[PDB]
């Protein structure tokens, strides 16, 4: 029934503008105040701005003052927000809450309605496709137990990747990493896979990574040493 | 001649309980009859019966031709004099019971009953009566007129019961019941503790913003308002007083903060803006709303808690003094009775009934300091 | 400004154990303190509305409590879907919101001493002119696992980038891998590469080597 839904994010660069919306179903934006709390990538919650159609009345956080600029309209019922000037810690997920007015309950219950949240990137990077590295086992892992294996993605500026084994055949002890950005501005992670150390020929491996903003997809097959 | 002594100071006391009692009486039915009856003077009222009591019966029999001697009557008249005197000693040891029950119960969890009488004046008039009935069997006019009891321990089961039933649990069950009030009257205190504290620093932070001349501290003072006033509303009466929901605190306390709350808010709207002379002028119509508000329902609740704790002190020492001038009595009586040393006395058994006596004449002077319109009554 | 600090950085238990998470404000908010959980991808969710009184649709499981300015909240049964990061908002005014740093609650597990492993670089990457040596650690489950890399035997810092998996529900268990980048001449110029890692379920310092 309640239902707040965000739009408009993407990747950016430094200096340039974007233009959030939020729509809300299940209730009229004039009743209530309608707040943008963004959260970086690993990092806590974090007011950003806020807006109150009844009375026109806005406000901002000081680490965006002066930038931000927060509007409503409530024929269609939609919260804005026009971001300018941006810069790389302005990277996050951008939710639009929702928060009732001071008389009695509606005020008391803070933050009731959140939403799904968007992402915004900000960064002078552009796309590129994913390079692949093996890394080939010990030379001889004859240590009693599971050797291992994976590959290392690199160079990919879009966050989104996917990493499959066998054609996804191979799910046991599959470990992908979160991927981690350089300080080339590029992202890059490593997938790696615990397999029996009994037969590695009998069983080869193979690693298949798929890259959508890029279309880039390619598949390596690791060898023993 | 000891007696010339002994019977005199009886005739003096006796006069001052006698009397002291009569007055007061008189003034509660005046003040029944010119409309301002309350609630408490029953309970008052019928202590001073009992006091009255056990003049009547122990104090002026004791003021005969030495009582315990010839020429009183027959067996029945001794006996019905004994248990008169039983009956008057239970009375004024349960009637302070009594009266410090109704406090517990107006102070803990307030709630038919005549103008002269209720559930638990009458409950302890019963139990004094009934409870008494053990003077008749042991006492008779064997011969002066004296009691014999079952030679095996006539004393520690019939004296050490008296003490147990009289002064033991009656004082110990008072005593925690005392503990309890003070306990309750403790809470509420902090909590008018924390509304004033509430008030105060609204005011300082009022006068801070008066006295202001850029948006941070306006806004940091309007910040410390709101926080103040929204722990105050928060804030319900004492159960000392009328239930929270009702006309007086739904309709005008809460209603009031509220108000109070959304005059902030737009005084913070303000000062976010930008302009602070419109803060300012928010701040003087926010302190002229809560003075018309909030004071009269403040110094309201400060004056009746004063009202319960003053009674309340009445009966602490009511307590103490009967306490005091009855502990000596019953520990002889027992140390006596248990006691096979027994045998050594001094006659000072006068002193310890000069001194039982000195508080049913006293009881009466400790309710009129206690109360304005007695006292006046009393004029 | 108004700043609320939680003690607790990250909880550590079990199914059904009690816990308790406790913030702290710097001024005195009249109980506009609310309790927000949040699960990975996801947005958070009004658990608790005030100082204390409980949210619609949420178990009785979850309770606040305030002291003057300390506000707490208490889990008494953990159950499996509790294990989830946890915010402490204070909302005294619509301009004076200010979010906790957060407290994550994660599933409890005995020591598991990780197999360390390490993979040289590939060729390729020292035809395309570049180097990454990549060391991992694997099925472990407490955190604190410190691992220090060392070319020719000194100790190397400020260029390995270390990423750790989520703890899996499968095995409740971690896997680190850091991978430590260099440059193709600044690789060759040098001959053994080694690994060190220090983990409480190691009952000693272990290290891994490797020969160019
Ligand atoms: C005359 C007076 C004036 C002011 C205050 C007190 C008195 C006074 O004497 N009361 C009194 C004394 C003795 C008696 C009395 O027969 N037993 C019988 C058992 C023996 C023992 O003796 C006793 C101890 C206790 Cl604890 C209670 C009652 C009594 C009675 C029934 C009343």
């Amino acid at each position: 029934e309640v239902q707040l839904v965000e739009s408009g994010g993407g990747l950016v660069q430094p200096g340039g503008s974007l233009r959030l919306s939020c729509a809300a179903s299940g209730f009229n934006v004039v009743d209530f105040s309608l707040h943008w709390v963004r959260q970086a990538p690993g990092k806590g919650l974090e007011w950003v701005a806020y807006i109150s159609s009844s009375s026109g009345s806005t406000s901002y956080a000081d680490s965006v003052k002066g930038r931000f600029t927060i509007s409503a309209d409530t024929s269609k019922n939609t919260a804005y927000l026009q971001m300018n000037s941006l810069r790389a810690e302005d990277t996050a997920v951008y939710y639009c809450a929702r928060w009732g007015y001071w008389p009695g309950e509606p005020w008391w219950k803070a933050f009731d309605y959140w939403g799904q949240g968007t992402l915004v990137t900000v960064s002078s990077a552009s796309t590129k496709g994913p390079s692949v590295f093996p890394l080939a086992p010990s030379s001889k892992s004859t240590s009693g137990g599971t050797a291992a294996l994976g590959c290392l993605v690199k160079d990919y500026f879009p966050e989104p990747v996917t990493v499959s084994w066998n054609s996804g055949a191979l799910t046991s002890g599959v470990h992908t990493f979160p991927a981690v950005l350089q300080s080339s501005g590029l992202y890059s992670l490593s997938s790696v896979v615990t397999v029996p150390s009994s037969s590695l020929g009998t069983q080869t491996y193979i690693c298949n990574v798929n890259h959508k903003p890029s279309n880039t997809k390619v598949d390596k097959k690791v060898e023993p040493k | 001649l000891l007696a010339r002594a002994e019977l005199a100071l009886l005739s003096i006391v006796f006069v001052a309980v006698a009397l002291s009692n009569g007055l007061v009486l008189a003034a509660l039915a005046r003040r029944g009859r010119r409309g301002h009856w309350a609630p408490i003077h029953v309970f008052i009222g019928h202590l001073c019966l009992a006091d009255l009591a056990v003049a009547l019966f122990q104090v002026l029999p004791q003021l005969a031709w030495k009582a315990t001697d010839r020429f009183r009557g027959p067996d029945a008249l001794c006996r019905a004099v004994k248990y008169l005197q039983m009956v008057g000693m239970y009375a004024s040891s349960y009637m302070i019971l009594a009266m410090t029950l109704d406090r517990h119960r107006a102070i803990c969890r307030p709630m038919g009953s005549g103008a002269h009488w209720n559930r638990p004046v009458l409950v302890a008039w019963a139990f004094s009566l009934l409870l008494s009935l053990p003077q008749l069997f042991i006492f008779a006019q064997r011969n002066d007129c004296w009691a014999c009891f079952a030679e095996p321990w006539g004393r520690r089961t019939y004296v050490t019961w008296i003490a147990l039933m009289v002064f033991v649990a009656p004082t110990l069950g008072i005593a925690a019941c005392q503990v309890l009030i003070f306990r309750e009257i403790h809470a509420a205190r902090r909590q008018l503790a924390d509304l004033e504290d509430n008030w105060e620093t609204l005011n300082d932070n009022l006068k801070v913003i008066e006295k202001a001349d850029n948006a941070a501290q306006v806004k940091d003072a309007l910040t410390k308002m709101r926080a103040a006033a929204l722990d105050a509303q928060k804030a319900t009466p004492p159960k000392l007083e009328d239930k929270s929901p009702d006309s007086p605190e739904m309709k005008d306390f809460r209603h009031g903060f509220d108000i109070l709350v959304g005059q902030i808010d737009d005084a913070l709207k303000l000062a976010n803006e930008g302009k602070v002379k419109e803060a300012q002028a928010a701040a003087e119509q926010l302190k002229t709303t809560r003075n018309a508000y909030i004071q009269k329902y403040l110094e309201r609740a400060r004056s009746t808690l004063a009202a319960v704790a003053k009674t309340v002190r009445m009966t602490l020492v009511i307590v103490v003094v009967y306490v005091l001038c009855w502990a000596p009595f019953f520990l002889v009586q027992l140390w006596a009775a248990w006691d096979p040393e027994a045998p050594l006395e001094g006659a000072p058994f006068v002193l310890l009934m000069l001194l039982a006596s000195l508080n049913s004449c006293t009881n009466p002077w400790i309710y009129a300091s206690f109360s304005s319109s007695v006292s006046s009554e009393l004029r | 400004d108004i700043q609320m600090t939680q003690s607790p950085s990250s909880l550590s238990a079990s199914v059904g154990d009690r816990v308790t998470i406790t913030c702290r404000a710097s001024q005195s908010v009249s109980s506009a303190v609310a309790w927000y959980q949040q699960k990975p991808g996801k947005a958070p969710k009004l658990l608790i509305y005030s100082a204390s009184s409980l949210y619609s649709g949420v178990p009785s499981r979850f309770s606040g409590s305030r002291s003057g300015t300390d506000f707490t909240l208490t889990i008494s049964s953990l159950q499996p879907e509790d294990f989830a990061t946890y915010y402490c908002q204070q909302y005294l005014y619509y301009s004076l919101v200010t979010f906790g740093q957060g407290t994550k609650v994660e599933i409890k597990r005995t020591v598991a001493a990780p197999s360390v492993f390490i993979f040289p670089p590939s060729d390729s990457q020292l035809k395309s002119g570049t180097a990454s040596v990549v060391c991992l650690l694997n099925n472990f489950y407490p955190r604190e696992a410190k691992v220090q890399w060392k070319v020719d035997n000194a100790l190397q810092s400020g260029n390995s980038q270390e990423s750790v998996t989520e703890q899996d529900s499968k095995d409740s268990t971690y896997s680190l891998s850091s991978t430590l980048t260099l440059s193709k001449a600044d690789y060759e110029k040098h001959k053994v590469y080694a690994c060190e890692v220090t983990h409480q379920g190691l009952s000693s310092p272990v290290t891994k080597s490797f020969n160019r």
